[PDB]
């Protein structure tokens, strides 16, 4: 997410198509960058 | 050669100079403030529990 200068990561691992069972994901990171994203990708 | 020169120079320091030939290190420090969130900010000391 990137709302108010800030760009905000939230993530949680969780063991094992997608399983009906509920959990919330745990805030990670949250930078202080202030630029504009509008495109992203992927990196292999 | 004649109006040929290696453009660089060098300062040629040495111990027995006077003060105005003497290597001054340099720290130009800057402060850059963008539209993104500050990141670099200040110790903030603090008051006991």
């Amino acid at each position: 997410k990137n709302i108010d200068g800030y760009f905000k990561i939230y993530s949680k691992h969780t063991p094992i198509d997608l399983p009906q069972g509920f959990s919330a994901l745990e805030p990670l990171v949250d930078l202080p960058i202030g630029i504009n994203i509008t495109r992203f990708q992927t990196l292999l | 050669g004649v109006n040929c020169y290696f453009p660089l120079q060098s300062y040629g320091f040495r111990p027995t100079y006077g003060v105005g030939h003497q290597p001054y290190r340099v720290v130009v420090l800057s402060f850059e403030l963008l539209h993104a969130p500050a990141t670099v900010c200040g110790p903030k000391k603090s008051t006991n529990l």
